[PDB]
Order: structure tokens, then C-alpha cells, then sequence
RNA sequence: UCUGGUGACUAUAGCAAGGAGGUCACACCUGUUCCCAUGCCGAACACAGAAGUUAAGCUCCUUAGCGUCGAUGGUAGUCGAACUUACGUUCCGCUAGAGUAGAACGUUGCCAGGC
RNA sequence: UGGGGCGGUCGCCUCCUAAAAGGUAACGGAGGCGCUCAAAGGUUCCCUCAGAAUGGUUGGAAAUCAUUCAUAGAGUGUAAA
RNA sequence: GAUUAUUGGAGGUAGAGCACUGUUUGGACGAGGGGCCGGUUACCGAAUUCAGACAAACUCCGAAUGCCAAUUAAUUUAACU
């Protein structure tokens, strides 16, 4: 809770003069973030998707379960199975360990514009912006990979909307 | 916009989903629990007609320690079954609710199991 | 933290020689190169980190 | 008016002839209006006609709004052949109207000139009749 | 999906049948049952 | 503004109500502001007229009995079929 | 007489005869059924058996009552008063 | 007198909204530390602390705004009867749906506290 | 068998005709069947909608994922109920 | 056994009615395609409402009348094996 100490600073200095809270048992915060990685069309890249796997694996504190295929859309041959995602879902003390990491590990393999972006959020609260995952992973970067993939990853908010994000973020965001 | 709730109504959905075929008839009158957060409260209840039998807790301080927030709940299983060791001393019919036959429930469970009832 | 598709997490000390943000997280809970205690005993080699020191917003 | 233009089912019932109408007796879209006094089948053809005499006669003048599509079809064989070995295929497409059933409006155009196109709709028409104005008061 | 007719373990005569298929169950299935020689439910085995 | 009805009654059956519709008046049913659910007629005659001199709405001071009271129109079921009216539903306003 | 032609559509099903058997206030027997039914238009209640294709049977003698179920469903209530 | 449950009453019982309420419980809460624990989370559950809280959840109050039912009479529609031959007439009753006044923001048995 | 007639069809299941109990015709209207699940079965303990937009690597909008409503519109092995 | 006053119930007809399914969008509605370079504007897929109209195989509603059975009551004379 580093930097949400420093934001918890901020409830009562800017957002008990943005959010004005009644309570100190009534605070704002981000929840989660789930980070469902890709396709992975393993139809026979099972493979390619276990190589996906062993990124998040350690990229990731905690390594996704595939979203098989509840459904046989065209497109790309899923049906029932078709192992074709990932469920990924960071929570906790991981959470804040990602945020202090990648806020600031980010940008130096992103070559964003204002550092985060202007914007890119999808309009639920969240960016679930697809990544050429260069700026993820300082710890096994873009020297050995095999795979480039973007994710929807998704802010799991109590953040009521996107506007509530941009102020939050302090924490080493450009919003 | 992505938030939480309480968690006695599901409890109670479950509660309801298992009520139909596990009825208290008054003489296997119905034994419902609630564990809130701190102490454990129980009835054996008359609900044929929905009338009281018994009334306890660990909130009922008769029976009362600090020992784990489940050693307690025994020391109620045993106090609640010596209210009905006059009589409904036998096999009648617990709810477990929304909840599992583990933990405050099961030291619970084991002791009105042994203290003179026929479970 | 989704136990069962769970590996190793921790709040790394990936050092760097520019601003030592020794304050991150990863999977490789590092040898003690920096055999340190204001940050974690973690490789403090990892020196290329602009979103602090060199980026678009501030170079 | 609202609609998917599929079907359901083809060949339906041959359906009521009598009643009233249940709806539609009063002057919405246009100013001047018609409704009828029987309450027997339309095939479309006959207004087909009508508006091609209205329209003609109006000179390309005020609007229209028909309050009919035919949803449902008839059937017919051949001639006078034998009977019950099938159901034919149908040969059109109608729906029936009742008195009280607003059926056409019209604006934008002289009351008279309306009184007149509609004359000229139901002279080619076997449905007797009537033109109204803006049902109101 | 095809039959089964089962032979008992002792039961020693042709009574029990069912379905099952040698694509979902291409081997020889086996379980519990009450048979009438011993007033219980025992095991019994595909043939 | 003034205009007057008459008392209706029960069991107005299908052929003495059909002929007082027939007739030059109808029935009205009123309910509402200091009013009960009661049956009375009216003629269709003097109704269409100040319809004419007051419109779609008009505060009446509708004298049957003793009292002329503000009441206007609940609704009606009418007939565009030979204009004229089967039933009236009022509303008190005062 | 001439050629007709091949004709297809004569098809339907030899029916069975569902629905109830037995009526309010009548009294019945143990396996004496109630209703022919399917899926769940009604539901059984008091000492009511539910045979496997939705028939209810009672499971005493008695009388019936029908009623209400939920708010706007409807059961069974069989009572064997004597 | 508020509570918990377990209750019977269908929401005109309520939906939504406003305000208060206060760790008598309540939930907020800290974690995995153990039983437990999550084919894919201490989320949940369980366990473990009760530190703190009505802000939430929460009960009460305010609107009937939403819903809800819903009158009055009336309608056809139908019963039969009699007509005549009408895409019908008439008596007779049964009287719908729909509209609509209008309404109501709960009764309530239950033990123990709370009292 | 609306003369024999060629054609066809001939055994079961769903619906509509069917007329508010049930029941009922037509060389009358529309549709399924000549099985399948050792797990889709039995039994305990969890879950709970598609879909819609919301929207974003994806993007032929959409896949996967995510916010909120959705009437079970989900879906349920085999047509319709 | 019967008839009828008294019942009590079942049920989805007629009628109503769009609430689902949907049949013919009048209108606009904002966009997607599009005329254009990714756009302009048309119109649409579609949906937004407003909006109405229709239904053997559509139903949130829903009669009369008939069906079943009641100390059912009374007046008859059946009724069953």
C-alpha cells in the first residue's frame, strides 16, 4: 500500500475535497484487476497458449486458467473446449505490488504519449487497452518471447466510471 | 459500479432452497441457527403451528467463554440441550441453513449430539 | 489470487542504478546483489526505468 | 407501419367476415378521411387502382396514408376441377375491413378535390362507402 | 448405444439388463446391486 | 356552463337503454371530487351545444337536482358511427 | 379418376385423455389418482404422491381442496377428516 | 418494544427516492495463524482479532414518483325466447376485456432479551 | 380413393383444426420417430441467466475478457408443447 | 336416477390485447455501410423513441354457456347390477 497510502492522503486531502466523504467507513478504491490475456487460438497451439501460460506465470504473480470455448464461433474454430483465453485475477497484496511496479517499469518499454496515454479507457471504468506487451515484464522481457498478445485488462473498479480512475490517478499515472 | 452485499440473504436463499423437504413438525420441531459474526444464536421451534420451544446463544452468556469462537458454540450445544433435556431430549430435526456441517456448526452439531440427544 | 492457478508473487527490490526503485514485484524473489535491507535482497541491476527518471513527461 | 416483412404460416384460415371494427375509426395520419359501411375481403388489387386514380387525378397534390397492409392470402385451383386432394397455392393476398374502420387518409389537398379522388377510388371499388373529416369535437 | 445383459456374480441366471455403449464404454463395466440370494446390495460384473 | 341532465336507474335494459341512446340524450356516469359513482342522462342535443360554446373543456356547474358542480369529462364511449354518444365518464373538479 | 399425385400431411398423433379425474369436495382412495398432467400446471401438497410423468396421486384417502399455491400458482390439499 | 430468527397473511404489504437511526445484535473490519479454503482468490467459506462503523448493509420516517390492484357505470359477447332474412331485428337475462374514479409505502403468531 | 385411375400414403409422438371439462373428421393444416446419456444417470455441496447494449488487443460490432439491465428471452441430448 | 335454487371447483373459448412471439414501420431518431477519403448526405441493417394496426397454429387478460362434485336444498321418478 505504498502508493495507496499516498492516495488514502488524498481522500482526505483532495478527495474529501473531490469525493467528500461522510464516513472515514466510506472510502473510494480500485477493487481488482482481472487480466484475461488473449486468444491463443490453440486449436492445435496448445503449445503457443502454454507458452502464454508460463509468461503470466511468473510475469504475473498468479497464472490465468484458459477460458475454453463455451461456444463454436467462426472467426477462429472454437467450439465446445477450444482452450482460448486466460483468467487471470489479481487482487491483493499482488495488486499493489503490480501497481508500484508497472506504473513505474511501464513507460520505460512503452514509449507512451503522456506516459500512461492521453486516454484509452473503454468506457466502463476501465482501459482494457490491448498491450504489444513490451512495456509489461522488466523481468523477462521482449529478448526470448514467442508470442505477442493484447489483453483487455479490465480496472475492476469501485471507481463508478472512467472519470473517477483519471483523479485517482496519482499514482504514477499520465491520465 | 462492481460491488457487495450482505450475506445472510444468500444464507437464506439456501435456507429456503433446503426448507421444503427438511420441516420441523413440532416433534422434530425445526432447530434453525444464525451465526452473525461474533455469537452464535439458536432456536428449536415449534413450526407445524410456528410457535417457540427453546431459546439460546452464545450471545446468551449462561454458557459463555473466550475460547475460539467455537468452543463456545459446544458450550451452547451442551447448555440448549440440557433446556431440552426435559424433553425434546431426542432426535429432531437442525437447519443448517445457509451454512455447513463444519466448523461453529459441526462443534455445535456434536455437542447437542452428545449432550443426551439423539442425533 | 486465484490459488490453484496461483505461482510465487512478492514485492520485488528491483533496484535500479537510476532512482533505485527497489519497490516492484515479480516472480524471481532475487539473490542479495543487493544484499540490502531498506530494500528487499533482490538484483538492483535493472537500470533501464524512465516512467521516474527519462520519460515523456519528464526527461 | 411495424413490421419485419416474414411470414409465419401460409395457408391460414379463410377468416372472419362479420363484427366491427375493432380499432382504427378515427383520423389520425391525414385530414380527410374514408372508412366504409360493409365488411367484406380487399384484395389490393382494387386499391392499387384507387390510388392510381387518386393520384392521377390529384395531379401529385397532397399525401396519403394507407391503413392497410393485406397480412393474409387466399388460395385458389384452377377452374371447377375435383375436389380435396390439396390445398392450392395462394393466388393472393388480403384483409377483410368492417364498418367503423378508418381506411384511407389524405392532406396537404382541397377538401372537395379529396371527396372527389375518393369517389373515383370506389367507383372501381365493391365496397360501399364514405368520406369523413377530421373526427374531432 | 447398445445393450448390456449382465451375469451376476452368483446369482447364477440371465435377470439384469441395460444400455450402455462401447464408444463412451467400450469395457467391461461392474457395480453395486441388490441380488436375491443375499439380501444385500453386491457387486456384479459385465460378461 | 349550465347545462342540465337528468337521474338515471337501474336495470336499463338492453332495450330501454338502447332506445334512451337512441333518443336525443344518453347516460353519464360521474364520479370524483365530492361526487359518488352515479348514473344520470343527458341530452345529446345541448351537450353537442356547449361543446360548441365551450369547447373540449369547460368548467359546468351541471344542474340536475338542486347543484350545479364543476365536473368535465372522465372519458366517454362514443360512437364515430352516427356521431353520436352510448356513454359519458365524468370526473368532478371543483 | 385422373392423375393425383403423391400427398404427404395426414399426420397426428392417437391421442390420450389428461387432465383431472376427480373434483372439490369428492373423496378418494389411496392410489386413486388425481390429475393427468404434464410438466407442472399444479402442484402437489398435502399427502399428495407425484408419479413420474407429473400424474399426482394422493397418498391417503380422504377429500381434496385445490387452491392457491404461490401467489398465482395453485396445489393440492387432500384431507382425510372422517 | 427494537431485535433475532422461525413465523401466516398474495405488494393497494411493495419499486424508486429523502432523512434519521447505531457494535442491545447487525455488518464495517484485520489477516491465513490454524480446521477449512476456493477444476480458475482469505472473493467466498472457514479460521483467527474485535481495533473501529452507520458511511454502507441495516430498521424507522417522507412521495405514491414507479408499481400495484381497482372501483362506478358501460361495452361488446353470450343465455335462451320471438322475429324475420338479415355479413340481421327485437325481449330476456349473464354480464367480460379495456378504460377509469380511487387507493394504499402493511397485518401479523413466536421465544428470549430489548425492554 | 369425391368412379375406378397414376400418383401417393398405410406403424408411433407434438400442435391446430376442436367449438373454455374431456373427447372428435377431412387424398385436412404444420413438425418429429424407428434413439441416445455409465454420465446427460444416482446422491451430497456450490453456482446462476443468455442476450443486450455498455467496449474495448480482439475487432470482419462481436471472438476471450469487463460495467449494468436483462425472464429464464439462457439453456437444457433427441421436433412441439 | 332425474330436474332445477344453493354450492365449490377445474379450465383459457368468444371477446379483448400487444405484454412475449411476432405480421405491414407513417414519422422522425442518432449513428454503422454508404456517397467520400476515416468520415460529409441518402437511405437503410438495426435499434431509439413516438406511433399505431394484425393473428387457426401470439397471449399479459378474459366471459356467457357448458363439465365435475357437493347434508348441496326442494319437485319429480327413476337408477344400478
Amino acid at each position: 500500500n505504498r502508493l495507496k497510502e499516498k492516495f488514502n492522503t488524498e481522500v482526505t486531502e483532495n478527495l474529501m475535497k473531490k469525493f467528500n466523504y461522510s464516513s472515514v467507513m466510506e472510502v473510494p478504491k480500485i477493487d481488482k484487476i482481472v487480466v484475461n490475456m488473449g486468444v491463443g487460438d490453440a486449436v492445435q497451439n496448445s503449445k503457443v497458449l502454454d507458452n502464454a501460460v508460463e509468461e503470466l506465470e511468473l510475469i504475473t504473480g498468479q497464472k490465468p486458467l484458459v477460458t475454453k470455448a463455451k461456444k463454436s464461433i467462426a472467426t477462429f474454430r472454437l467450439r465446445e473446449g477450444m482452450p482460448i483465453g486466460a483468467k487471470v485475477t489479481l487482487r491483493g497484496e499482488r495488486m499493489y505490488e503490480f501497481l508500484d511496479k508497472l506504473i513505474s517499469v511501464s513507460l520505460p518499454r512503452v514509449r507512451d504519449f503522456q506516459g500512461v496515454s492521453k486516454k484509452a479507457f473503454d468506457g466502463r471504468g476501465n482501459y482494457t487497452l490491448g498491450v504489444k506487451e513490451q512495456l509489461i515484464f522488466p523481468e523477462i522481457d521482449y529478448d526470448k518471447v514467442s508470442k505477442v498478445r493484447g489483453m483487455d485488462i479490465v480496472i475492476v473498479t469501485t471507481a463508478n466510471t472512467d472519470e473517477e480512475a483519471r483523479e485517482l490517478l496519482a499514482n504514477f499515472g499520465m491520465p | 459500479m462492481i460491488s457487495k452485499i450482505d450475506k445472510n440473504k444468500v444464507r437464506l436463499k439456501r435456507h429456503a432452497r433446503v426448507r421444503t423437504n427438511l420441516s420441523g413438525t413440532a416433534e422434530k420441531p425445526r432447530l434453525n441457527v444464525y451465526r452473525s459474526n461474533k455469537h452464535i444464536y439458536a432456536q428449536i421451534i415449534d413450526d407445524n403451528k410456528g410457535v417457540t420451544l427453546a431459546q439460546a446463544s452464545s450471545k446468551d452468556s449462561d454458557i459463555a467463554t473466550t475460547a475460539t469462537k467455537v468452543e463456545l458454540a459446544t458450550k451452547v450445544g451442551e447448555a440448549i440441550a440440557k433446556k431440552a433435556a426435559d424433553k425434546g431430549i431426542k432426535e429432531i430435526v437442525f437447519d443448517r441453513g445457509g451454512y455447513l456441517y463444519h466448523g461453529r456448526v459441526k462443534a455445535l452439531a456434536e455437542a447437542a449430539r452428545e449432550s443426551g440427544l439423539e442425533f | 489470487m486465484k490459488q490453484g492457478i496461483h505461482p510465487e508473487y512478492h514485492q520485488v527490490i528491483f533496484l535500479d542504478t537510476t532512482t533505485n526503485f527497489k519497490f516492484l514485484s515479480g516472480s524471481t524473489k532475487t539473490s542479495s546483489e543487493m544484499m540490502e535491507w531498506e530494500d528487499g535482497k533482490e538484483y538492483p541491476v535493472i537500470r533501464l526505468d524512465i516512467s521516474s527518471d527519462s520519460h515523456p513527461f519528464y526527461t | 407501419m411495424l413490421l419485419p416483412k416474414r411470414v409465419k404460416y401460409r395457408r391460414q384460415h379463410r377468416p372472419k367476415t362479420t363484427g366491427r371494427s375493432k380499432g382504427g375509426n378515427y383520423v389520425t395520419f391525414g385530414e380527410f378521411g374514408l372508412q366504409a359501411t360493409t365488411t367484406s375481403w380487399i384484395t389490393s388489387r382494387q386499391i392499387e387502382s384507387a390510388r392510381i386514380a387518386m393520384t392521377r387525378y390529384m395531379k401529385r397534390g397532397g399525401k396519403v396514408w394507407i391503413k392497410i397492409f393485406p397480412h393474409t392470402p387466399y388460395t385458389k385451383k384452377p377452374l371447377e376441377v375435383r375436389m380435396g386432394a390439396g390445398k392450392g397455392a395462394v393466388e393472393g393476398w388480403i384483409a377483410v375491413v368492417k364498418p367503423g374502420r378508418i381506411l384511407f387518409e389524405v392532406a396537404g389537398v382541397s377538401e372537395e378535390v379529396a371527396r372527389e379522388a375518393l369517389r373515383l377510388a370506389s367507383h372501381k371499388l365493391p365496397v360501399k362507402t364514405k368520406f369523413v373529416k377530421r373526427e374531432e369535437l | 448405444r447398445v445393450n448390456v445383459t449382465l451375469a451376476c456374480t452368483e446369482c447364477g441366471d440371465r435377470n439384469y439388463i441395460t444400455t450402455k455403449n462401447k464408444r463412451n464404454n467400450p469395457e467391461r463395466i461392474e457395480m453395486k446391486k441388490y441380488c436375491p440370494r443375499l439380501n444385500k446390495y453386491t457387486l456384479h460384473r459385465e460378461t | 356552463a349550465s347545462l342540465k341532465s337528468i337521474i338515471r336507474q337501474g336495470k336499463q335494459t338492453r332495450s330501454d337503454l338502447k332506445q334512451l341512446r337512441k333518443s336525443g340524450k344518453v347516460p353519464a356516469v360521474v364520479y370524483g371530487y365530492g361526487t359518488k359513482n352515479v348514473s344520470v342522462k343527458v341530452d345529446e342535443v345541448e351537450f353537442i351545444k356547449v361543446i360548441r360554446e365551450v369547447g373540449r373543456n369547460g368548467v359546468i356547474e351541471l344542474g340536475v337536482g338542486s347543484k350545479t358542480i364543476k365536473v368535465m369529462v372522465a372519458d366517454y364511449q362514443f360512437d364515430p358511427l352516427k356521431n353520436q354518444i352510448t356513454h359519458i365518464d365524468f370526473l368532478a373538479i371543483n | 379418376k385422373k392423375g393425383v399425385s403423391s400427398t404427404k400431411n395426414g399426420r397426428d398423433s392417437e391421442s390420450k385423455r389428461l387432465g383431472a379425474k376427480r373434483a372439490d369436495g369428492q373423496f378418494v382412495t389411496g392410489g386413486s389418482i388425481l390429475y393427468r398432467q404434464r410438466g407442472t400446471k399444479i402442484y402437489p401438497g398435502e399427502n399428495v404422491g407425484r408419479g413420474g410423468d407429473d400424474t399426482l396421486f394422493a397418498k391417503i384417502d380422504g377429500v381434496v381442496k385445490f387452491e392457491r399455491k404461490g401467489r398465482d400458482k395453485k396445489q393440492v390439499s387432500v384431507y382425510a377428516v372422517a
